[PDB]
RNA sequence: AAAAUGACA
RNA sequence: CCAUAGGUUAAUGAGGCGAACCGGGGGAACUGAAACAUCUAAGUACCCCGAGGAAAAGAAAUCAACCGAGAUUCCCCCAG
RNA sequence: UUUUGUAUAAUGGGUCAGCGACUUAUAUUCUGUAGCAAGGUUAACCGAAUAGGGGAGCCGAAGGGAAACCGAGUCUUAACU
RNA sequence: AGGACCGAACCGACUAAUGUUGAAAAAUUAGCGGAUGACUUGUGGCUGGGGGUGAAAGGCCAAUCAAACCGGGAGAUAGCUGGUUCUCCCCGAAAGCUAUUUAGGUAGCGCCUCGUGAAUUCAUCUCCGGGGGUAGAGCACUGUUUCGGCAAGGGGGUCAUCCCGACUUACCAACCCGAUGCAAACUGCGAAUACCGGAGAAUGUUAUCACGGGAGACACACGGCGGGUGCUAACGUCCGUC
RNA sequence: GUUUAUUAAAAACACAGCACUGUGCAAACACGAAAGUGGACGUAUACGGUGUGACGCCUGCCCGGUGCCGGGAGGUUAAUUGAUGGGGUUAGCGCAAGCGAAGCUCUUGAUCGAAGCCCCGGUAAACGGCGGCCGUAACUAUAACGGUCCUAAGGUAGCGA
RNA sequence: UUGAGCCUUGAUGUGUAGGAUAGGUGGGAGGCUUUGAAGUGUGGACGCCAGUCUGCAUGGAGCCGACCUUGAAAUACCACCCUUUAAUGUUUGAUGUUCUAACGUUGACCCGUAAUCCGGGUUGCGGACAGUGUCUGGUGGGUAGUUUGACUGGGGCGGUCUCCUCCUAAAGAGUAACGGAGGAGCACGAAGGUUGGCUAAUCCUGGUCGGACAUCAGGAGGUUAGUGCAAUGGCAUAAGCCAGCUUGACUGCGAGCGUGACGGCGCGAGCAGGUGCGAAAGCAGGUCAUAGUGAUCCGGUGGUUCUGAAUGGAAGGGCCAUC
RNA sequence: CGCGGGGUUGAGCAGCCUGGUAGCUCGUCGGGCUCAUAACCCGAAGAUCGUCGGUUCAAAUCCGGCCCCCGCAACCA
């Protein structure tokens, strides 16, 4: 419908991303959630992208 | 020998232009006009790099100069005006301010020893040791005088003020984004000049202004963005306005020729369906309708606001009481004594060429500036609304556009008949949840108009009202000071908005001021 | 430039 | 004008037939895809030209792989 | 014969005699039986040619992984109770 | 003079009868139209198959024409009909689910058969541990319904018909109280059977499960019981169980 | 007069007459892979295509749609041309990562680019089309009449179970 | 005639402030001049109009340079180039007139020839047009190959085709009809997690606008309220209602089950690594649960030496995430 | 009760076009011009946008139900 989908790139350098849906509509500003990066097996930061 | 590409923005909800796929180059100017808060100047902006876009198609071209005129034509008041010029050139700029920081350093780094070398000979290598002289020149060729080199730009009328900003642009760069809308400078003298730096200088350029008639001296091309995507079609300006508004007909015609051949397929499906001898060929056009597939209709951006003021106490006799005023600065005075009366009306265009103390005049007859006069008498009950020529102290603090139109206000109510008011100059209901600050030159406007129309003033100025407005908020501006009832004191540099609104004129010229020639059309007939 | 009509006795 | 074109005479060769095999010039569709158009059937059926007792191909501007093999043709694997 | 179902008024046959419909080739899998048995077996071809040579090659004794690769282990995973 | 008139040869074919395994694979008999013209006829040529010719009917092109005849591809393809040949012994179904350009076809599973390997594996009965919300019943709930009592309130008229409503009605009438019914999509109650699990004797040529070779079948019919639809009609139609 | 040889002989086909339209001759058009033939040993009072069908009185309105004809100003647009930007390789520079000349390559595609279409007019014996609702006249009925909406235009003459 | 590129030469290019219309790099301060000058008159051209400028003899031999305001020095000098410009040539494109020599001739005459075919010759007319070949845009039922669904109380029309809730469904699961009733193709960065706290509908009485019905104070009642969304089941330990902090809406796995003919779908304690809330026990792998969705092929983006057709790379594949 | 279209001021019609103003031509009324009526000039009146609901701050407009009017269909052997 309206909600579309974005992708959170990591901020710890490596390629990993969650891929996630987000309506732009009511809020057109980024998202920044604490999530956890395989590549380095830490929690860090995931500004969206795409 | 380069072009431009293409981009995708969006600032919220229902992105803004969706994929426009253009180039820019060669010589040609392609003159880019559009409504009233439609892409335009945040298209360009994109396009000057500063800032990206969301979608993200890029348009790279990061060897060549790039010079750009912006709107916002009072966003420095400090800089002396041989700097504002210098700092066209960005790189030049960002250099000595870092370089700069060795008299104001009393103590000095070891990094710091290469560091100043290092800045120092970038410095030489593009001349910075000549940028304040061959800066001179060109400011001295634009037509600013010698005296006011050294000034700061807060003491530069406005209509002076975009010749020195020209001057910035104008740095040895083969393009130019122009944001000028000439909106101080219509002297139609100053207009004329501008005519002729611009069609005898090849670049690329782009020039975005509302003036019908300047798009026609000088674009060769037209990148009109309206709908939801920006079409380029050559021609100046009028050659234009058939194709645009004929495009546009033929469409509707096209449109409206399948909604009537499917209604004509409904005629034969609904009739002879459930007959047995021509069910199978009823079927075979009640399948022919599901493959039409009519174009979606877009409404254009550009609407009539619908503004009118209405007073509240409506004074009888008279308004305006001035004996002497004698007001000057820091040379000649700008006026004598200017004894003047208003009687309830006459709307009283004030007149003259940039640079002569029009907008000062207004300041000090509205009891800002204090003059050297003997006070200005305003009526017993006068309720004065006032529309500066700047206006930019009113949108800060970063309200939204709900909050900032709310507090004005004496009588309604705070949700409705001011949501109305404020949607009724085309705001849309997601067009009001944002700060009041992001708003772009015509909304900035078209709030200002919205500010009076709670308040009610009985006696209204109006210092420069139509200057970002988009042609049909012109129409709707002109048309709603005409039936207005009550009196106004307008200062406006175009001749049809004086011209058909009323008027009763005083031009101001050193030293006399001249007062009252009629209808503006025998002003100028007397001539 | 527009300018039609008016019951018997 | 010379000369060519043309004409006559003489000598030699060819012509046509034949079952299959062989080289070349053209070349379908039914059919399968559970319909059908890319594809398949298939360079198959058929038409035409040529030759031989066989015909084509044939003596690396080929393969392989840092070791090497040595023109062409046919059969068994590699291998469904 | 076809059917839920036929004396069926549903099909076929006038009768006799002769002919008339699950085959052949090459591959793959399973059962039976025979030979050899961690081995079994040759094809083309040579051959006084159902003998004997021919072991090119095919199947099996080792699997895991997409693959490099590892190997009674291997893959996943940073590592697996 | 005439694409003139009546009318035989000549060219045709409007009506009726006979004929219909005929004298004839379109004729005979009695009548009928044109009959100097766009007429008719003899002999010889030319036009050929997606082509010919057509005063136009899809007509004629060798008794064959919405695409001739002969041979070839060719044993085209046919989920569609028909047929399928000697004997005895053992076991012995299905007409269901799911999917389908699928519904009269097929694929996997269910049901059959043969072989191998396995557990008081499985079936009946008794006792024990269980979850129901069907039949029945009931009206606290969801709806519905009839009486009787009280009665909010909504009306009807009487007034200066200005206010307060001051007086009236032959009205209706919600909520609660007592009594009386109805329900597949109601439940403060609730069986019989069935089903799941455990233990125990007897009986049953393993009847049970797993794997592997081969299938057929997926058009069902009637009868009893519980139903939907229909008219509690149909040798009607769709389910569950025997 | 012709037609379904073999169930239809007619109101069907043809016809003289009428109109439109094509064709300037090596004519248009047709049969031909092409050479070539017919048209025609003809020449616009000729030849081909289409529709109507003697003769008499006539043949009304509509160019919006689809065809055809004319226009060339402008927009869009093929092959062709290959300007630029990005990548692969590596002589070298570093004996680190990395950078990268020349060439050869993969790709992107600036500029040039006609008809057609969009656009502007014409043509209906070119294919086709040719309207609603409301009110109103001395009893009743009906509207000569009026209002309004729409369309490219709203069926005239004649005829009418 | 006109565009585009290339070479050669010559000209060519301030205000701010001065003796002056000085382009950049700085090598240098001595060149220049009589291989005829200072000034004189005499003419083009250009010119933010003072001047650069060079044909010109005569006059005949001194001018320049350094200095001087300047951000910068100076046609005093030469070279290496830059800007704008004219002339030659130089290679090409566009158009317009002409020309003959390709090409055409189904114009005339001669020969082969006893020949309205064909070929050759002479000539006239068109003439780089026409026409043909390869490539390409438009048009193209003239022509050819093919498609044009199923269920169904015969076929057509209408309805339907996937998913969710209740009844029919006969008290385990399942169970049909063109049987009876309703919904979905989403939403949320909080409407998720955790900690702390709280309890409704509807009535009566009293109370300013105020009213059958707002907000308030007491009492009855009991969840008859509420749940983002249809229905069923559920919910007080609340799954309903508020607030604080936050990202467990996380990565690799997963004993054991449920349901499907399969493809698949669902539930899940616990283990490893890193978080959030709470003092802590603990809870957290999205939301009260059940709808909110489509396999494979083909291709797009990012990461990763797994492979890389002689070798080193690379293109291209593979794996992981995703469209 | 199967399918479409319509309901706005006294008549005929827009405005629904992506929600922020109830409009056009006639018509009624009160004046003026005229001997008087038409024509014409000036000024005003009336609509719950069929009714009742539902998201909306806000509905003629968006969604749902009902009423009324006008058409069309309800097949062949
Ligand atoms: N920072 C922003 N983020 C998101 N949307 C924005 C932002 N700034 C502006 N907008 C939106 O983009 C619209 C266009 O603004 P813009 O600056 O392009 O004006 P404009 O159309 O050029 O107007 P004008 O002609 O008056 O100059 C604004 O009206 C606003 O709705
Ligand atoms: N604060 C000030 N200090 C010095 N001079 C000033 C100041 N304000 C204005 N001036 C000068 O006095 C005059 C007044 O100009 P002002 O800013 O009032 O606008 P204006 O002349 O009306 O111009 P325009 O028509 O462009 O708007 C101008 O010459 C301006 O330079
Ligand atoms: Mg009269
Ligand atoms: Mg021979
Ligand atoms: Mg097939
Ligand atoms: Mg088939
Ligand atoms: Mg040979
Ligand atoms: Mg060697
Ligand atoms: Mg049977
Ligand atoms: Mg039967
Ligand atoms: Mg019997
Ligand atoms: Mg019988
Ligand atoms: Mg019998
Ligand atoms: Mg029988
Ligand atoms: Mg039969
Ligand atoms: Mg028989
Ligand atoms: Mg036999
Ligand atoms: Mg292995
Ligand atoms: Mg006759
Ligand atoms: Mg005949
Ligand atoms: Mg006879
Ligand atoms: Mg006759
Ligand atoms: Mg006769
Ligand atoms: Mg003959
Ligand atoms: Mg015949
Ligand atoms: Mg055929
Ligand atoms: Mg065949
Ligand atoms: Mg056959
Ligand atoms: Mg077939
Ligand atoms: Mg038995
Ligand atoms: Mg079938
Ligand atoms: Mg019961
Ligand atoms: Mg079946
Ligand atoms: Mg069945
Ligand atoms: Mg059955
Ligand atoms: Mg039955
Ligand atoms: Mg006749
Ligand atoms: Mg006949
Ligand atoms: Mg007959
Ligand atoms: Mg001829
Ligand atoms: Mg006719
Ligand atoms: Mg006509
Ligand atoms: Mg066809
Ligand atoms: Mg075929
Ligand atoms: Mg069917
Ligand atoms: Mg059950
Ligand atoms: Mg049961
Ligand atoms: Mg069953
Ligand atoms: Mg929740
Ligand atoms: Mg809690
Ligand atoms: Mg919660
Ligand atoms: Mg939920
Ligand atoms: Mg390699
Ligand atoms: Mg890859
Ligand atoms: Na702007
Ligand atoms: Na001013």
């Amino acid at each position: 419908g309206i909600r579309e989908k974005i992708k959170l790139v990591s901020s710890a350098g490596t390629g990993h991303f969650y891929t996630t849906t987000k309506n732009k509509r009511t809020k057109p500003e980024k998202l920044e959630l604490k999530k956890f990066d395989p590549v380095v097996r830490q929690h860090v930061i995931y500004k969206e992208a795409k | 020998m380069l072009v431009s590409s293409n981009v995708t923005m969006q600032f919220g909800s229902k992105p803004l232009f969706e994929n426009i796929s253009v180039k820019f180059g060669g010589g040609n100017r392609y003159g880019l006009i559009g409504a009233n808060g439609s892409g335009k100047s945040t298209f360009m902006k994109i396009l000057g790099g500063d800032l990206e876009p969301t979608l993200g198609n890029v348009s790279l071209d990061p060897n060549e100069r790039i010079g750009k005129l912006r709107q916002d034509q009072f966003a420095f008041e400090e800089f002396t005006v041989l700097d504002t010029v210098i700092m066209g050139h960005k790189e030049l700029w960002e250099v000595k301010q870092e370089r700069d920081r060795i008299y104001a350093l009393p103590e000095m780094s070891e990094e710091d020893g290469y560091k100043v070398a290092d800045l120092e000979v970038k410095y030489g290598e593009m001349d910075g040791y000549s940028a304040e002289a061959r800066a001179g020149e060109l400011l001295l060729g634009v037509g600013i005088p010698v005296e006011q080199h050294y000034g700061p730009m807060s003491e530069v009328a406005p209509g002076w003020k975009l010749r020195v900003l020209l001057a910035q642009a104008l740095f040895a760069d083969p393009d130019i984004l122009l944001l000028d809308q000439p909106t101080n400078n219509l002297d139609i003298d100053t207009i004329r000049w501008l005519e002729q730096v611009l069609n005898e200088r090849d670049s690329t350029m782009i020039i975005i202004s509302h003036d019908r008639h300047f798009l026609n001296m000088v674009c060769t091309h037209m990148a009109d963005l309206d709908y939801g995507e920006l079409r380029v079609y050559p021609g100046n300006y009028d050659e234009y306005m058939t194709a645009a508004t004929q495009a546009r007909e033929r469409l509707l015609a096209d449109n409206a020729k399948k909604k009537a051949q499917i209604a004509e397929l409904q005629s034969f499906v609904s009739r002879f369906s459930a007959n047995a001898s021509k069910s199978r060929q009823a079927t075979s056009r009640a399948r022919q309708i599901d493959k039409i597939k009519l174009e979606e209709v877009k409404a254009s951006s550009r609407q009539n606001p619908f503004i009118r003021f209405e007073q509240d106490k409506k004074l009888f006799r008279n308004a305006l009481e001035v004996e002497g005023l004698t007001k000057g600065f820091d040379n000649g005075p700008l006026f004598k004594n200017l004894n003047l009366l208003l009687e309830v009306g006459e709307k009283l265009a004030v007149l003259g060429t940039n640079g002569v103390g029009k907008s000062t005049l207004l300041k000090t007859l509205v009891g800002d500036l204090q003059p050297d006069s003997g006070t200005v008498k305003w009526s017993e009950n006068a309720r004065i609304g006032y529309y500066a020529q700047d206006h930019e102290y009113e949108f800060e603090n970063d309200l939204t556009v709900f909050e900032w139109m709310s507090q004005w206000k004496q009588e309604g109510d705070d949700e409705q008949a001011v949501r109305s008011i404020l949607g009724r100059l085309l705001f849309s209901q997601d067009d009001i949840k944002k700060p009041a600050k992001v708003l772009s030159g015509g909304e900035k406007g078209r709030m200002l108009f919205g500010k009076l129309m709670m308040q009610k003033p009985n006696i209204l100025i109006m210092d420069q009202p139509t200057n970002h407005l988009d042609m049909e908020s012109i129409e709707s501006l002109n048309m709603a000071l005409e039936l207005y009832q009550g009196t106004l004191i307008f200062v406006s540099h175009d001749r049809e908005f004086v011209s058909s609104l009323a008027t009763r004129i005083l031009e101001i010229t050193p030293e006399r001021v001249i007062d009252f020639s009629g209808n503006y059309e025998d002003y100028l007939r007397s001539k």
